[PDB]
């Protein structure tokens, strides 16, 4: 999806492998904060946020709390108490094409900048000044959503990068996607500690 | 709500299409460029219209905004550079024919061929052949025939041009709030609204006229000198007390004096410092000469190229099938896409224009950070000189040593460093009074100060006055000797060269002053100074986005152009040759004492 209109899925009642994850050398950016990469093969969070967007080399970096940019303010936010990870890969292979991608729209303007995990979807001309825009993109009014020609060719501040973000929260209702548990080779007529389903 | 955050967000929108747009302009090119085929000329014409068209909305649409209500610096600088009519402030006549006088001086000037009478069967065309000729004869009434029959026939074909030419530019530039074209042509300098570092339209003239004043001693004796040497190369032509005949410099119209060095050498019996045939022994592709420069690059402490650059980049002559033009020329496609073309053969000459593209090509990547329209050098002479300076340090022994390209036992002493300074003076300090002539000629004619029926026989005693240039034969108004260059002919700027080798030698002064060097100014590399490219990164980070004069306080620590690094490079040099002219007579006169 787009960076403005990012799509989010939300994960529940499954086993989140994430060393598979955290052991893949296909990605290039694999910045958690809030928690450690270690630890989330064991702990167990009520539901996981999945946003999935296509952003540029050089934005990857707006992706963080507290940070400042026209991702952050107008197309994505995260907020400052943040608990997640930010994986981010090089997609020049298959979101570029050599006339031009123009399929990844952002949205370059708004009144305010957004609320924390917040989509906007609205088409409506942006206003720059004190004159209406009526619906016609002529002086001081312009169209929020601009395209990013992805071409093959380009730098690598420039080619698309794929970003997904998982966002961690618990709540009051049982936790239910939980990291998987590992088993070891049953030992028989010996004095050990078990720890049969928990 | 305010005009400066309207301003600000048009100047975001007009960035953001404006970078795309430009980069499929900028690609079409490099296809045509790379590819010449009739598709991609109908390809590069198509995104040139587009991008023109462009210009002119965006052009139309940013003088709505004033500009007396901006207080932030580098948007107040954005939209003075987009609220620049060009050619759409005059009459969609005027402008067509303007339009087509340019094209037509471009067929003119690039498919022009030019033969002997009686003899007519095959022409020589000026760039593949005349060139050539000019650069390597030895005989007097050749060089007299090509000379005198070239001017002839583009002179007398772009007279008329030229006259409706300047009335047509002096027009737009006085509809532009400018004094002439040649203030529009000094208003890249022109400095407004910054504490203490504005600079005038006015104030480059005098700053020129200061800096050639003591620019004129050195080039006097090496006028001197190159008339004796061409007195001893042909005996009766010179005058011991006259100007140098114009068909004798070496070159086509003058520009360069580089092709004297064979007749002008010092010490021939001493070898030369030419390193081609190491390369030749040791297989050195031209992919190995880019790493070099890149090698080079990194060791000052600049960033490495990219990986598209070495993917995307044309390093080689592609083949028979395929044309492409020769010429070496950096390419800031945008979107952080930089490439070379160059057909790049083994040379030393190659080898040095390598490092100047490549320092063309960190200069284009130091500026990416800022905005589009202030993604260029703060003048026309940083451009150029950024990239000199590298061909300065790469020309130098110890660099040629260092890489493994020069031998280590060769001996460095003064007779070789005098040699090559004098052919680094033909090269350099030889352009600076024809380019300081043809751009005073220039403003004098687009000022109005000479009249259309007094162009030439002022500018024959301009160029005896300051070139030491006389004329074989007299040339009535029926010529338009100037118009015969490249530069000029296609409406180009002329002042870029002397900047450029005024800012040169103060940048290599600053840069050696900053790596410690302990020697002379010609034998410094600025290999393996961190600090040296750190002062470096800071000009070079900035772009557009500040005054000339600010970037020239970074580097050299002057809020002026300075003649001083110039004169310090060339002291060796200059003490040779105020001694090898005590017999002879330094300066010239300008009466028709050798040939009229
Ligand atoms: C150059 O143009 C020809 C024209 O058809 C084309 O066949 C060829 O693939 C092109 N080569 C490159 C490298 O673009
Ligand atoms: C001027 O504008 C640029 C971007 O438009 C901004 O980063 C900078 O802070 C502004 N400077 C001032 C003094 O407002
Ligand atoms: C451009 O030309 C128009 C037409 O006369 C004029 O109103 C405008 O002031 C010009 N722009 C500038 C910067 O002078
Ligand atoms: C540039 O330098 C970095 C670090 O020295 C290196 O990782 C990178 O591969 C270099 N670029 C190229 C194209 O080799
Ligand atoms: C070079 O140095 C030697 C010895 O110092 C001297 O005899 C010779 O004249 C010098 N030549 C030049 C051109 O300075
Ligand atoms: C610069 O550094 C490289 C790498 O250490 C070295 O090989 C080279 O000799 C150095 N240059 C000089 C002039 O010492």
């Amino acid at each position: 999806a787009s960076v403005y209109a990012w799509n989010r899925k939300r994960i529940s009642n499954c086993v989140a492998d994430y060393s598979v994850l955290y052991n893949s050398a296909s990605f290039s950016t694999f910045k958690c904060y809030g928690v450690s990469p270690t630890k989330l093969n064991d702990l167990c969070f009520t539901n996981v946020y999945a946003d999935s967007f296509v952003i540029r080399g050089d934005e990857v970096r707006q992706i963080a709390p507290g940070q400042t940019g026209n991702i952050a303010d107008y197309n994505y936010k995260l907020p400052d108490d943040f608990t997640g990870c930010v994986i981010a890969w090089n997609s020049n292979n298959l979101d570029s094409k050599v006339g031009g991608n123009y399929n990844y729209l952002y949205r370059l303007f708004r009144k305010s900048n957004l609320k924390p995990f917040e989509r906007d979807i609205s088409t409506e001309i942006y206003q720059a000044g004190s004159t209406p825009c009526n619906g016609v993109k002529g002086f001081n009014c312009y169209f929020p959503l601009q395209s990013y020609g992805f071409q093959p060719t380009y730098g690598v501040g420039y080619q698309p990068y794929r970003v997904v973000v998982l966002s961690f929260e618990l709540l009051h209702a049982p936790a239910t996607v939980c990291g998987p548990k590992k088993s070891t080779n049953l030992v028989k007529n010996k004095c050990v500690n078990f720890n049969f389903n928990g | 709500s305010t005009i400066e955050e309207q301003a600000k967000t048009f100047l975001d929108k007009f960035n953001h299409e404006a970078e795309d747009l430009f980069y499929q302009s900028s690609l079409a090119s490099w296809n045509y460029n790379t590819n010449i085929t009739e598709e991609n000329v109908q390809n590069m014409n198509n995104a040139g219209d587009k991008w023109s068209a462009f210009l002119k909305e965006q052009s139309t649409l940013a003088q709505m905004y004033p500009l007396q209500e901006i207080q932030n610096l580098t948007v107040k600088l954005q939209l003075q550079a987009l609220q620049q009519n060009g050619s759409s402030v005059l009459s969609e006549d005027k402008s067509k024919r303007l339009n087509t006088i340019l094209n037509t001086m471009s067929t003119i000037y690039s498919t022009g061929k030019v033969c002997n009478p009686d003899n007519p069967q095959e022409c020589l065309l000026l760039e593949p052949g005349l060139n050539e000729i000019m650069a390597n004869s030895l005989d007097y009434n050749e060089r007299l025939w090509a000379w005198e029959s070239w001017r002839s026939e583009v002179g007398k074909q772009l007279r008329p041009l030229y006259e409706e030419y300047v009335v047509l530019k002096n027009e737009m530039a006085r509809a532009n709030h400018y004094e002439d074209y040649g203030d529009y042509w000094r208003g890249d300098y022109e400095v407004n609204g910054v504490d203490g570092y504005d600079y005038s339209r006015g104030q480059l003239i005098e700053d020129v006229e200061h800096t050639f004043e003591e620019i004129k001693p050195l080039y006097e004796h090496l006028h001197a000198y190159v008339r004796a040497k061409l007195m001893n190369a042909y005996p009766s032509y010179i005058s011991p007390i006259g100007c140098l005949p114009a068909h004798l410099l070496g070159d086509m119209w003058g520009r360069f004096w580089t092709n004297l060095y064979s007749l002008t050498v010092p010490f021939g019996q001493k070898p030369n410092i030419d390193v081609t045939d190491a390369m030749v022994d040791q297989a050195w592709d031209a992919q190995r000469i880019f790493k070099e420069a890149e090698k080079f690059f990194v060791s000052v402490g600049l960033p490495n190229m990219t990986q598209g650059f070495w993917e995307n980049s044309m390093l080689t002559d592609p083949g028979n099938v395929q044309k492409a033009v020769c010429h070496p020329t950096a390419w800031d496609l945008g979107k952080g896409d930089f490439r070379i073309l160059m057909c790049t053969k083994v040379t030393m000459d190659d080898f040095l224009t390598a490092h100047h593209e490549m320092g063309h090509i960190q200069y284009d990547m130091a500026y990416a950070a800022q905005p589009f329209l202030l993604r260029n050098g703060a003048n026309e002479g940083f451009h150029e000189a950024v990239g000199e300076i590298m061909s300065l340090s790469a020309a130098t022994p110890k660099h040629l040593k260092s890489i493994g390209l020069l031998s280590p036992d060769f001996q460095e002493d003064n007779e070789t460093e005098i040699n090559f300074l004098l052919k680094q003076a033909l090269t350099i300090v030889g352009t600076l009074p024809f380019t300081y002539m043809l751009e005073k000629w220039r403003w004098m004619v687009f000022k109005g100060e000479i009249p259309k029926d007094q162009w030439m026989k002022k500018w024959w005693e301009m160029k005896r006055e300051i070139v030491g240039v006389v004329e074989p034969v007299p040339h009535d108004e029926t010529y338009c000797d100037p118009a015969s260059l490249f530069h000029v002919s296609n409406d180009y700027s002329f002042i870029r060269y002397y900047t450029r080798t005024l800012y040169q030698f103060q940048f290599q002064e600053a840069l050696c002053q900053a790596a410690k060097h302990e020697g002379p100014l010609h034998k410094c590399d600025i290999s393996n100074s961190t600090e040296a490219g750190q002062k470096l990164f800071n000009m070079l980070r900035l772009g557009k986005s500040e005054p000339w004069t600010l970037a020239l306080e970074n580097v050299v620590g002057a809020k002026n152009m300075n003649v001083r690094p110039l004169l310090n490079y060339f002291e060796p040099l200059f003490t040779w040759l105020k001694d090898q002219n005590k017999n002879s007579f330094v300066g010239w006169s300008t009466d028709w004492s050798p040939y009229a």
